[PDB]
C-alpha cells in the first residue's frame, strides 16, 4: 500500500490504539519510524507544546523537558534517519515503548500548525 | 552513530 498522508493517520489512528509491550522489535522499530515521519508533519513551532503535553500526559516534572524537547527537536531535523537510529541504539526497550505510545497519542490530538490565521481559516472548511 | 539525550525518568 502507498504510504499517503492518508494512510500515515490512518496507521497513527491504529496503533495509538495498541497495547504495543508485546510486539515484536522489527514492528517496534518500523513505529519509531511512525513517529519520526509525524514529527515531521508538525510546524516547528508546536515542538515545544508537544513536549509540554507529552510531560504533562506522562506525569513527569519539569527537569524532564530538555531531553524531551530534544528527542523531538531532533527527530523533527533528523537527516537519513541518524538521530532516529541512535534512539533505537542507546535507549532500552520499555523507555521506548512508552515515548512512542505517548507520541501516538498526543499527536492525533494536537493541531499542525500554530497560525490563529491558518487555524480559522481552516475552520471554515470542517465539515 | 549520535550521541542520544537520557530517555525521561519516571518519579
Amino acid at each position: 500500500p502507498k504510504i499517503t498522508l492518508l494512510t500515515l493517520i490512518k496507521t497513527a489512528e491504529h496503533w495509538a490504539r495498541q497495547d504495543i509491550r508485546t510486539i515484536e522489535d522489527s514492528k517496534l522499530r518500523a513505529l519509531l519510524t511512525l513517529c519520526a515521519v509525524m514529527t515531521r508533519k508538525f510546524s516547528k513551532s508546536q515542538l515545544s507544546l508537544l513536549c509540554e503535553t507529552h510531560l504533562r500526559r506522562e506525569g513527569l516534572g519539569q527537569d524532564q523537558a530538555e531531553p524531551v524537547l530534544e528527542v523531538y527537536q531532533r527527530l523533527h531535523s533528523d537527516k537519513g534517519g541518524s538521530f532516529e537510529a541512535a534512539l533505537w541504539q542507546q535507549w532500552d526497550r520499555q523507555s521506548l515503548i512508552m515515548f512512542i505510545t505517548a507520541f501516538l497519542n498526543i499527536a492525533l490530538q494536537l493541531p499542525c500548525e500554530s497560525s490563529a490565521v491558518v487555524v480559522s481559516g481552516l475552520r471554515t472548511l470542517v465539515p | 552513530p549520535t550521541v542520544a539525550p537520557p530517555a525521561p525518568v519516571y518519579r
